[PDB]
């Protein structure tokens, strides 16, 4: 379902979906299991480029997020047109050895030709078996 | 038992850099976060930084960002501090904490590493016996060393904090209280370790 | 950066009193707050984690509570073992320690010092030096004055005396060292180490012999 995220830009993200999660309830990310995410956003600029930057922290300490394609133009039709809406779907592979934590912060930032396209912070994710 | 063993105390010149090591035994840093915390003498605990070993890079307090590097695998962690100044004189500790997805504190501390930033050379102590003259009191005088710390053992035991002379050198004493009758028939040696000068000295204390 | 404001910096109370230490976070840290106790001369030890969870082996007198940015540590009945410096630490974003609260435990019985005085070793004299060593233990409260005499005359110089420091049994120790030439040591009939604690003087004397 739709999950709650905090916008760190200008409300370009319209919706974030995660099958099996809802609103601001704890969203369990299961180790060794695929995790599906969908985002719908409005382009705030014409841009040839969309570069995705993921910062993640476990118990207030930054951790590397593996298996992320930085070129968001791989998952939608670039160049982006200002004011058009783009739907991006991605399945992330959760490592079987992922550190179990009840305090996970994920910040996803998409940078365009002229600065930020989109920014969201998700604080409800919990990594469990 | 989970034990974190740290590198021994040392003297570092101003403007040099120090690399402190923290080795886990009886377990691993897997399921734990690792942090480096410093305490200057008479001052409070300060968090330099921390890491989730094998899952992330070093995280740093902005006061220390760019001068501190922390690196770590499941059995060794390191803290490197560069451009050392007098204000960096401190006991450096490594400390674990269980990740929140597991049970228990998983809180363990290293023994701490006294780093002295100073222009003065290390100087090993002279060890002298304190001959005894209900009970009798014997020990040894650990005289004119730099920097701290020294450690003492024997073969009931009181090790006194060091005095600092105007010379800028330290001196300390350790005391064992024994029955008068055991003096004639038992041997007392004190074992003084001064790691920063690599010095180990054993001295016989007899009447 | 999350800042931790800890109050008070110093707390004085008697055995059996209830003491409360407060820690405020500059922003939300959820329940990610820890409390550590550092006894004098020792490494920090965890008492509480997740705001209210007691570490294994911590006495029940210790309790933790909070309002999400406001957190409190309570000792329901202060004991002599509780003399220590207590530090809050947030672990929600990076880690930040409070300034610490030094807890002083008052109202304990007086204890007078045990005094042990050692003359210079034959071995130090061989090295052309002479140190008299005066060791002071098991006193409470943790203040003493040391006067050195040569043949009854005050020695104002070559005296080095430590501040008092806590023993593991909650009494205090200190050391006084007197630096002499071997000529000064053999040329005087005696030297005395005189320790005064709360108006009681314990005098120990040594002579070259
Ligand atoms: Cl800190």
């Amino acid at each position: 379902d739709q999950v709650d995220v905090k916008d760190c830009a200008n409300h370009e993200i319209k919706k974030v979906l995660v099958p099996g999660c809802h609103g601001s309830e704890p969203c369990i990310i299961h180790r060794g299991k695929p995790f599906q995410l969908e985002a719908l956003f409005e382009a705030n600029q014409n841009s040839k480029t969309a570069k995705i930057e993921i910062k993640a922290s476990i118990d207030g300490l930054e951790v590397d997020v593996p298996g992320i394609d930085p070129n968001a133009c791989h998952y939608m039709k670039c160049p982006l047109v200002k004011g058009q809406q783009y739907d991006i779907k991605y399945t992330w592979n959760v490592p079987k050895i992922a550190p179990k934590s009840e305090n996970v912060v994920v910040t996803v930032k998409v940078m365009g030709d002229n600065g930020v396209l989109a920014c969201a912070i998700a604080t409800h994710a919990k990594i469990r078996d | 038992q989970v034990q974190l063993v740290q590198s021994g105390a040392e003297v570092k010149k101003p403007g040099s850099s120090v690399k402190v090591s923290c080795k886990a035994s009886g377990g691993t840093f897997n399921t734990y976060s690792l942090s480096w915390v410093r305490q200057a003498p008479g001052q409070g605990l300060e968090w330099m930084g921390g890491i989730i070993p094998n899952f992330g890079r070093g995280n740093y307090a902005q006061k220390f960002q760019g001068r501190v590097t922390i690196t770590a695998d499941e059995s060794s962690a390191y803290m490197e501090l560069s451009s050392l100044r007098s204000e960096d004189t401190a006991v450096y500790y490594c400390a674990t904490f269980r990740l929140t997805g597991y049970s228990g504190s998983g809180s363990y501390w290293g023994q701490g590493t006294l780093v002295t930033v100073s222009s003065a050379s290390t100087k090993g102590p002279s060890v002298f016996p304190l001959a005894p003259s209900g009970t009798a009191a014997l020990g040894c005088l650990v005289k004119d060393y730099f920097p701290e710390p020294v450690t003492v053992s024997w073969n009931g035991v009181h090790t006194f904090p060091a005095v600092l002379q105007s010379s800028g050198l330290y001196s300390l004493s350790s005391v064992v209280t024994v029955p008068s009758s055991s003096l004639g028939t038992q041997t007392y040696i004190c074992n003084v370790n001064h790691k920063p000068s690599n010095t180990k000295v054993d001295k016989k204390v007899e009447p | 950066d999350i800042q931790m404001t800890q109050s008070p910096s110093t707390l004085s109370a008697s055995v059996g009193d209830r003491v409360t230490i407060t820690c405020r976070a500059s922003q939300n840290i959820n329940n990610w707050l820890a409390w550590y106790q550092q006894k004098p001369g020792k490494a920090p030890n965890l008492l509480i984690y997740k705001a209210s969870t007691l570490e294994t082996g911590v006495p029940s007198r210790f309790s933790g509570s909070g309002s999400g940015t406001e957190f409190t540590l309570t000792i329901s009945s202060l004991q002599p073992d509780d003399l220590a410096t207590y530090y809050c630490q947030q672990y929600h974003s990076h880690r930040t320690f409070g300034q610490g609260t030094k807890v002083e435990v008052k109202g304990q019985p007086k204890a007078n010092p045990t005094v042990t005085l050692f003359p210079p070793s034959s071995e130090e004299l061989q090295a052309n030096k002479a140190t008299l060593v005066c060791l002071i233990s098991d006193f409470y409260p943790g203040a003493v004055t040391v006067a050195w005499k040569a043949d009854g005359s005050p020695v104002k110089a070559g005296v080095e005396t430590t501040k008092p420091s806590k023993q593991s049994n909650n009494k205090y120790a200190a050391s006084s060292y007197l630096s002499l030439t071997p000529e000064q040591w053999k040329s005087h009939r005696s030297y005395s180490c005189q320790v005064t604690h709360e108006g009681s003087t314990v005098e120990k004397t040594v002579a070259p012999t």
